[PDB]
């Protein structure tokens, strides 16, 4: 139970079943609904398109009381409370931080610098950064770091990836597993294509296996008290967090995620307001990202960060390709050709997840052999998943702040950064050399 | 002096969805730090308009803006005025005294506590711990603010604002049509 | 059943007697000075529209106060109960009932007669059942456009036509 | 699209008997609880054709179901419709408005009381006493039942179903072959 509907709130208004990419709600035109939660694919869009907020002004409902500890929220945020509710996990995170043993890290999604600062009365799609750390560090929180670490590590490994793939052509139409939800929808409906999604782990999981593994010789604690907490803009990495392929060093890469409201009602039962806080930076041994790992909220910036490497990795030679406007979009099926290393890639993007079930097809995949294609269940990337707060009925003043933070970095190309040589260097050797296939790499085979 | 327009519901094209109520009060409660965002709403909701479900389908109601009004006529304080077009209640002199509530037939005006500067509003004088101002809320037509919200934020389109002139108009030309075609 | 009137748009000049006889008597009855009987400009032919006495009414359905009931073999306002909650408005389909109020009048030679001569309420044809008289839109009309018609003279009618077509299909051929 | 079929009296074998009122009278008041047998009725009787009498025979007419219908043009509220290949009227949406009466040169339309369930039925606000609720009542040519009731029932056989397509085509077959015999 993760995606509930309340049945003394619901009225049945069937919105919510105009925009589920898998149709897991059963019901009538009157009458409350239901979630079948064995097929649900838990992309989170069906809580931002409900309505029904029935007050606390009548006593023929639950008292809203015990309402938020069903719901798992905090007990002083007296917000509106909908039908369609999702899980809390506000309650474990600050017990957790009231504990002053465990040494805490909390991570940044490359969403929650753009989502935040519309929950304290600002301007839609409002980029503090510094701010942001500077709460953070004020949560008592011992260490944060940003997932982009992760983001550049698995952009790195998908081109190599690619290049490996592309000589000796073996399941060349793969795709990427950055969304859950995705890897879930193929695990549901097409079990016999699971060997085409590529092996690289999410940027959260990316950054989760580092710091249980290597974030603890570079203090020095021991790998065995170390609590993480990822906060990521969506309702989708929590299955992700718990399944039991999905784990290195015997412990849990994250312990438990929280949305952007979770995170927005935790600093306000702290009583910590946001326009006076200062700006602070992140820690440097693991939170020195580039550019382009900061485009992962909006669509098609995987794919970017993607070929600004692996255009070098293919010629050997720096050829511009900072800016691109034919891959950029918010709805549909985007495509573009790139003519590199005297050999042409015809690659896509997908927005939502019942827009790829047309050219998933074994007969539609083999006319133009989708060289790359990565997928987002959410429309528009992440930055429209459930993590990110109601609009109380827009969406492209976050996608231009991101966008502006990307063009006001020094640097681009998703190699340049420091750390991942140290990395390199220091604990990886090379890539996809027998440490990488261990830490960095997961084999999806439910196959049920 | 001219007749008043009131919106009114269409049954044929409503579900239930309880998406026109929240925009009320979303653009009401411009004073009490809301930001077209759950999660600045610190006060408990109040809508004007109130849906009701029955057998044979569901409809929201409200003030239909009477013009020989018994809400107005029966408040002894004066609170209730014909300001403008329509008929608007005055938060500053209410007493809640519940005459209101057996006047209006319809039942458009609900007592609720008032929130002003996103706190409960405490009175001078009573109990022991103290009690909370009520004010009689009802449809003022958003004649402050600009267009209707309600409107607007229907997604099947059925809350219509009519202007029971061009109607009759509409209606009389409609039946003088039907039949001199026939004669 | 109910009486009421109608005007074949034949011999309808638009000639505005009908309606202010229908003002006026009701102003110096004591009663709203408004006229209850609509003239209409169409793109083929002018009529005037009034209350075609519905025999389930859609009218005292829809009434809150209960002031809409019917009398005699009329639909009765009763104006001193009314309240102005304008929803008979929407379910009369003819459109047969304005409100009591200036801005109401279109501009004709009516308006210049009531402008040269000096409560909100709905107010509908009562076929005028105070006075003695029958109605005043059928009596001072220049051309007999209106008609009264009773409960008997709709039968008469059927049975008239009925009889004229059987007696004509036998005549003619069988 | 096909046309409408209407039945159509012979008056040269009518004999005036009203053994056809009874049968439509008895086959569509089913749910008013009758058995095909005089006592079980405790309904007053309406049919839906109607019989005269001239100096020059006796028939009864209905509702010739007429393509471009009058009385479908004249109600405003659209009672009246073409559910099946014949005109029907709604017992639903009727509000009473005598305008159909004025419409159809036939006459085959009354204004009666309605009756369901074996009782009358009653508007729920009118005058201290409730007035009944009046329904028109036509010919619908027996659309949800079975084949028409006013044929079979009469003695003479002398109501016919007419078709008047096919009934053109028999008329230009004999016109064409009375001409061609003599030429
Ligand atoms: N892991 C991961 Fe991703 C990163 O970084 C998020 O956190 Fe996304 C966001 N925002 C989500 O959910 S997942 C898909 N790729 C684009 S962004
Ligand atoms: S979370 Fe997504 S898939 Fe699951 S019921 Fe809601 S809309 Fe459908
Ligand atoms: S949107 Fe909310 S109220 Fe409407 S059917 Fe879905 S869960 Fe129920
Ligand atoms: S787009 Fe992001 S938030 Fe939406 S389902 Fe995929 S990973 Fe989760
Ligand atoms: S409750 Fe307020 S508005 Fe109503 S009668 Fe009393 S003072 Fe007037
Ligand atoms: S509150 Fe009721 S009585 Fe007063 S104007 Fe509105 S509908 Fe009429
Ligand atoms: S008209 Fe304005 S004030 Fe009245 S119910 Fe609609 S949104 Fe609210
Ligand atoms: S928004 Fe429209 S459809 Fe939804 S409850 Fe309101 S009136 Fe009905
Ligand atoms: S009195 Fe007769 S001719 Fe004159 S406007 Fe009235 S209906 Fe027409
Ligand atoms: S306006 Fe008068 S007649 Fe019409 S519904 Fe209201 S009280 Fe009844
Ligand atoms: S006002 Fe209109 S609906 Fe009511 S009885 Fe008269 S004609 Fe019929
Ligand atoms: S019958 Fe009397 S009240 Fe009715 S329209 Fe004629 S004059 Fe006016
Ligand atoms: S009486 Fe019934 S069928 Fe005749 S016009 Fe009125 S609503 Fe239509
Ligand atoms: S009721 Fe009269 S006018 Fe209407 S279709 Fe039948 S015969 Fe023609
Ligand atoms: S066809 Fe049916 S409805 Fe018509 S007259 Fe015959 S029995 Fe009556
Ligand atoms: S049953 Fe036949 S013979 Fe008897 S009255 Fe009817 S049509 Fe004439």
């Amino acid at each position: 139970a993760i995606i509930n509907i309340d049945q003394e709130l619901c009225t049945g208004c069937r919105r919510c079943a105009e925009v589920c990419p898998v149709d897991a709600i059963e019901g009538e035109k009157g009458k409350p609904q239901k979630i079948n939660t064995e097929v649900c694919v838990m992309c989170g869009q069906c809580v931002q398109k409900c309505s029904s907020y029935a007050s606390y002004f009548d006593e023929s409902i639950t008292p809203r009381n015990v309402k938020l500890q069903e719901r798992g929220m905090l007990d002083s945020v007296k917000e509106p409370l909908f039908a369609a509710y999702n899980l809390g996990y506000a309650r474990q995170v600050k017990e957790a931080l009231e504990n002053p043993q465990l040494f805490k890290v909390v991570q940044c999604a490359p969403a929650i610098r753009v989502s935040i600062a519309e929950e304290f009365g600002l301007d839609l799609g409002d980029l503090t950064p510094g701010k942001l750390v500077a709460a953070l560090r004020r949560l008592n929180f011992d260490r944060v770091y940003d997932t982009n670490f992760g983001a550049d590590l698995t952009i790195i490994e998908e081109a190599n990836e690619l290049v490996k793939r592309i000589k000796e052509g073996k399941d060349l139409p793969m795709f990427t597993s950055c969304c859950p939800a995705w890897v879930k929808f193929a695990e549901q409906t097409y079990p016999e294509l699971l060997k085409h999604i590529s092996t690289c782990k999410s940027p959260q999981q990316m950054t989760g296996a580092i710091i249980k593994t290597y974030g603890a010789k570079i203090n020095n604690v021991d790998p065995a008290k170390i609590f993480s907490v990822s906060v990521m803009p969506c309702t989708c990495k929590s299955y992700e967090s718990d399944r039991p392929e999905m784990r290195s060093s015997g412990y849990k890469d994250v312990d438990l995620v929280i949305t952007t409201r979770e995170l927005a009602h935790l600093m306000k039962d702290k009583g910590i307001d946001f326009a006076t806080l200062p700006d602070e930076e992140f820690d440097s041994p693991l939170g020195n990202y580039t550019g382009a790992a900061t485009i992962f909220g909006n669509t098609g910036g995987v794919m970017e960060a993607a070929l600004r490497t692996a255009y070098e990795l293919i010629t050997k030679k720096p050829i511009p390709n900072i800016d691109i406007e034919f891959v950029r979009g918010g709805e549909g099926i985007r495509t573009a050709t790139v003519q590199v290393g005297e050999l042409e890639l015809k690659i896509a993007v997908v927005s939502g997840l019942k827009n790829v079930i047309p050219i998933l097809e074994d007969i539609k995949k083999n006319k133009c052999d989708l060289h790359f294609v990565e997928v987002m269940t959410c429309p528009e990337g992440c930055i429209s998943g459930g993590g990110q707060p109601k609009l109380l009925l827009a969406y492209k003043k976050r996608k231009e702040a991101l966008y502006k933070h990307d063009a006001e970095l020094e640097l681009r190309k998703s190699h340049e950064n420091p750390a991942i040589k140290k990395l390199y260097e220091e604990f990886l050797g090379e890539p996809l050399g027998k440490q990488s296939h261990h830490l960095l790499h997961t084999k999806y085979t439910p196959r049920k | 002096t001219q007749l008043n327009p009131f919106v009114v519901a269409n049954p044929a094209k409503c579900i239930g969805c309880k998406a026109c109520e929240v925009a009320c009060f979303a653009v009401h409660n411009r004073n009490n730090h809301v930001g077209a965002t759950v999660g600045t709403v610190s006060i408990p909701v109040i809508p004007r308009l109130h849906l009701i479900k029955t057998e044979h389908g569901t409809m929201p109601i409200q003030c239909r803006h009477c013009e020989d009004a018994p809400c107005a006529n029966v408040c002894t304080v004066g609170a209730i005025k014909r300001e403008g077009n329509a008929i608007v209640v005055d938060e500053k002199l209410c007493i809640g005294c519940k005459s209101c509530l057996l006047a209006c037939p319809f039942g458009a005006i609900e007592l609720l506590p008032q929130y002003e500067d996103g706190r409960e509003v405490f009175q001078i004088n009573l109990k022991l711990v103290q009690e909370p101002r009520i004010i009689a809320y009802k449809c003022d037509l958003c004649n402050d603010l600009g267009e209707p919200a309600c409107v607007k934020a229907c997604p099947e389109n059925a809350l219509t604002l009519v202007m029971p002139t061009e109607m009759k108009k509409a209606r009389n030309k409609e039946a003088a049509l039907s039949f001199l075609r026939v004669v | 059943p109910n009486r009421f009137v109608i005007a074949d748009p034949k011999r309808c000049l638009g000639c505005y007697t009908c309606i202010a006889a229908c003002a006026f008597v009701h102003e110096e009855q004591g009663l709203q000075p408004f006229p209850r009987l609509y003239l209409t400009y169409t793109s083929e032919g002018i009529m005037p529209i009034q209350c075609r006495h519905c025999e389930d009414a859609p009218c005292a359905e829809v009434c809150p106060v209960e002031a809409i009931k019917k009398e005699g073999n009329a639909i009765i306002i009763d104006e001193k109960a009314c309240i102005g909650c304008k929803t008979c408005l929407l379910a009369c389909s003819f459109g047969a009932i304005d409100f009591s109020v200036q801005d109401s009048l279109e501009q004709s030679i009516f308006k210049d007669i009531k402008e040269n001569l000096m409560r909100i309420v709905a107010v509908k044809c009562d076929l005028c059942n105070f006075r003695e008289e029958g109605p005043a839109c059928v009596q001072f009309c220049p051309t007999k456009a209106l008609k009264l018609v009773d409960g008997d003279e709709i039968n008469k009618m059927v049975k008239n036509k009925r009889t004229v077509n059987v007696e004509s299909l036998l005549s003619v051929y069988g």
